[PDB]
């Protein structure tokens, strides 16, 4: 995900638009956004790592 | 649960929005301790990614986008989904 796609995402997504940024709970994420049940809720730095590129 | 399309909604714009952050503060952090990007909430969801780094109260933090942040990041790297109405706008494009 070249950062040049990322920007254009931003902008396609309305993100470079003021807004308000919704808290969304734990809750409503486990359910849209579920984890394989890896139950691997990543923490420390690699938490960071996963974001260069993970697949 | 039952998946609310709007929320798949809110859940993407917020992982771009960690995608973005993140890059952003990588390039950052070789040109100095910048924090220049003045992109809505770019600043914000940066000083989020560095607090779950060294956070530990997990699930417990009510810490503004802590643990959705969280969740949504562990997602995304294991979404190995063809169709996922989240992921698909980064991983295909
Ligand atoms: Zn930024
Ligand atoms: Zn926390
Ligand atoms: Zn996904």
């Amino acid at each position: 995900s070249d950062e040049e796609v990322l920007m254009s995402l931003v902008i396609e997504m309305g993100l470079d638009r003021i807004k308000e940024l919704p808290q969304l709970t734990s809750y409503d994420c486990e359910v849209n956004a579920p984890i394989q049940g890896s139950r691997n809720l990543l923490q420390g730095e690699e938490l960071l790592r996963a974001l260069d590129q993970v697949n | 649960g039952s998946a609310d399309p709007e929320k798949r909604k809110l859940i993407q714009q917020q992982l771009v929005l960690l995608l973005h952050a993140h890059k952003c503060q990588r390039r950052e952090q070789a040109n100095g301790e910048v924090r220049q990007c003045n992109l809505p909430h770019c600043r914000t969801m940066k000083n989020v990614l560095n607090h779950m780094t060294h956070c530990q109260s997990g699930k417990s933090c009510q810490v503004a986008h802590c643990a959705s942040s969280r969740q949504i990041i562990s997602h995304w790297k294991n979404c190995t989904r063809h169709d996922c109405p989240v992921c698909l706008p980064l991983k295909n494009a």
